RNA sequence: GGCCAUGGAAGUCGGAAUCCGCUAAGGAGUGUGUAACAACUCACCGGCCGAAUGAACUAGCCCUGAAAAUGGAUGGCGCUCA
């Protein structure tokens, strides 16, 4: 089992993300437009969906 | 290459209207014979006149007042793109108005591919006051004691080899 | 409905409650909270006769 | 629109010495010297005074331009890096297996070695960048304390701890087994 | 348009008070609840009253209007960071005992 | 610890509500965290620096949209302040 302190260090690297809907990009949770040229650089993000 | 000319023209008069109404259009043409043409071509957009029923009075060329005396434009625009019909406003440095026009035409065909026939020239106002200058690619030359380089210089050769290695100084 | 002339009471018996003005800021506490329940409150539902006497209807300046 | 000139001013503390010589910039201060070359930018400096640095681009374009500040915040680093070094804490993040984490030198080359990692019997080893060195924190339980005068190379290896430990084929919301930069600073506390 | 109203009633009643007592001290603090700032003015109900705002709206709003209450002029460069304002008049005594009266602590 | 639902839900499961009072400041709450609170974080207002900032829209070039079968065609080479 994982502390909660070193959970949210984790999740800072691996769940705090958003997603690009066209291509599933990694982005950062503030990020506006896909950083990836294969779907040009689109504002249709979402954030990564979380366990539940 | 163009020149500032002062046309004047009127209906022909009728004995019902003996002397009309002289009208005056400021064009911006290479030539006398585009000037009349220019000048026909707006005064059938505002009134009810044509080439046939109507009669070139005066065409003059309009010299600088300065012509070395560095000034800022402010040109008002009409223009037609692709998709609809746009005003704009840009600015320009030019010692002569009809220079700036000239850039004018130049820069709206690089930016905006628009053609000498989609733009009117709503009006050109030399900017007395420096709080007149809107446009920041204008008034970054309007600062106190400006000094620049010029980096990079290419020496245009008049042969086709050169003895020695090249540089860029200046 | 209440008042029933005790809604003062309400806010004196809870005299402890809101940190207003003078005293008639604790009866509109009450006011508030109670209309998130909604009944007879002289009619319809408060933020309404609430806000009667909070801009100025009748008369409660209780001393 | 081609800005005509844009500014940047370095602020140079009173031990640190900056020699710029051709885009070669040699930033000397009590922790040693750091050197980067730059000429695949086209800036010009200017001395101010022994204090200050002015960094300019002429007749620049909007990219050219963002190519400035990016120029001075480099200098800065390589100054404080050779007056404040650079300390980066990474803290073992594990729930089951723990990760057994030994500094070994094979070869003459010191490497970081990874035991253990969600139960692999693989073992990792990192490779330790020249100027970059590794600790193991006894103060603290399952934390590596990696310093050196350099930012870049300080954060590349620290990066490359983190990256040879991701996992594969699970849910990496769920398995969040790893190795975390959990703290960037410098060596002198401020 | 709501903004330059709301600065207008906080200049109405920033001179309301001003007139209607007078003279004040340093009136500083920092780290303060705002259930902390209830309880000063729980007891201080008519005694005194806690003027609040912020900085730079009440130098200028007042020192513009030093005309009609001049007097001040040199009094604003005391007003620097979080400062509020506790309008009354009493003794330099009779106020810090309901004033100071509450203190939090932390290490 | 608002009401009702709820084993429990106190802002952060779910429904009528969406108010009031102090405030310059604060939502019957934007999140993480709890069985639940607590906890911190935000909404908005403060202090600080001090000269600019945010939103919507238009159309130029470029990019995504743009998948077919022998190897191959702005005519070829090649060209990037062309
Ligand atoms: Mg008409
Ligand atoms: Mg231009
Ligand atoms: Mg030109
Ligand atoms: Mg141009
Ligand atoms: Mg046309
Ligand atoms: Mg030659
Ligand atoms: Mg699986
Ligand atoms: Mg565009
Ligand atoms: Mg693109
Ligand atoms: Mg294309
Ligand atoms: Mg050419
Ligand atoms: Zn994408």
């Amino acid at each position: 089992m994982i502390e909660p302190s070193l959970k949210a260090l984790a999740s800072k690297y691996n769940c705090e993300k958003s997603i690009c809907r066209k291509c599933y990009a990694r982005l950062p949770p503030r990020a506006t437009n896909c950083r990836k040229r294969k779907c040009g650089h689109t504002n249709q993000l979402r954030p990564k969906k979380k366990l539940k | 290459r163009l020149n500032e000319y002062q046309v004047i023209g009127r209906n022909l008069p009728t004995e019902s209207v003996p002397e009309p109404k002289l009208f005056r259009m400021r064009i911006f043409a290479p030539n006398t014979v585009v000037a009349k043409s220019r000048y026909w071509y707006f005064l059938q957009k505002l009134h009810k006149v044509k080439k046939a029923s109507g009669e070139i009075v005066s065409v003059n060329i309009i010299s600088e007042a300065k012509p070395t005396k560095v000034k800022t434009f402010g040109i008002w625009l009409r223009y037609e793109s692709r998709s609809g019909i746009h005003n704009m406003y840009k600015e320009y440095r030019d010692v002569t108005r009809v220079g700036a026009v000239e850039t004018m035409y130049q820069d709206l065909a690089a930016r905006h591919r628009a053609r000498f026939r989609s733009i009117h020239i709503l009006k050109v106002v030399e900017l007395e006051k420096t709080d007149d200058v809107k446009r920041q690619y204008v008034k970054q030359f309007l600062t106190k004691d400006l000094k620049f380089p010029l980096p990079h210089r290419v020496q245009k050769s008049k042969k086709l080899f050169q003895a020695t290695a090249p540089t860029t100084f200046y | 409905n209440i008042p029933l002339d005790e809604i003062f009471e309400i806010a004196r018996k809870m005299q402890h409650k809101s940190f207003g003005k003078n005293l008639a800021s604790v009866s509109k506490e009450i006011l508030g909270t109670a209309q998130s329940v909604g009944c007879r409150v002289d009619g319809k539902n408060p933020h309404d006769i609430i806000d009667a006497i909070n801009a100025g209807e009748i008369d409660v300046p209780e001393n | 629109m081609k800005y005509i000139q844009t500014d940047q001013i370095l602020d140079i503390p009173e031990g640190v010495t900056v020699d710029i010589k051709a885009r070669v910039v040699k930033v000397t201060g009590p922790r040693g010297e750091l050197t980067k070359d730059l000429k695949h930018i086209d800036v010009t400096f200017n001395k101010i005074n022994n204090r200050a640095i002015k960094i300019t681009v002429h007749n620049g374009d909007r990219k050219h331009v963002a190519a400035l500040r990016t120029v001075k915040s480099l200098i800065a680093n390589l100054i404080t890096g050779v007056t404040k070094g650079y300390k980066y804490k990474m803290r073992f993040v594990y729930a089951h297996f723990p990760i057994n984490v030994n500094i070994i030198k094979k070869d003459g080359q010191d490497y970081v070695e990874i035991r253990n990692f969600l139960g692999e019997k693989r073992v990792r080893e990192v490779k330790i960048h020249e100027g970059v060195t590794m600790e193991i924190s006894s103060t603290q339980k399952d934390e590596l304390i990696v310093s050196g005068n350099s930012l870049e190379a300080v954060s590349q290896n620290a990066a490359d701890i983190q990256q040879i430990c991701r996992v594969r084929n699970k849910d990496i919301r769920k398995f969040l087994d790893g190795i975390y930069v959990s703290e960037r600073g410098t060596i002198v506390e401020e | 348009g709501g903004a330059r109203e709301k600065k207008v009633q906080y200049f109405s009643k920033l001179r309301e008070l001003l007139e209607e007592y007078k003279s004040i001290f340093v009136v500083g603090v920092d780290n303060v609840s705002s259930q902390q700032m209830h309880e000063i003015r729980k007891a201080l109900r008519g005694d005194a009253v806690v003027l609040m705002g912020k900085n730079t709206m009440v130098r200028r709003a007042i020192r513009g209007f030093l005309s009609e209450l001049p007097e001040f002029e040199k009094l604003l460069p005391f007003i620097k960071g979080n400062v509020g304002f506790i309008f009354t008049n009493g003794d330099l005594k009779s106020i810090r005992d309901i004033v100071v009266s509450n203190v939090v602590a932390a290490p």
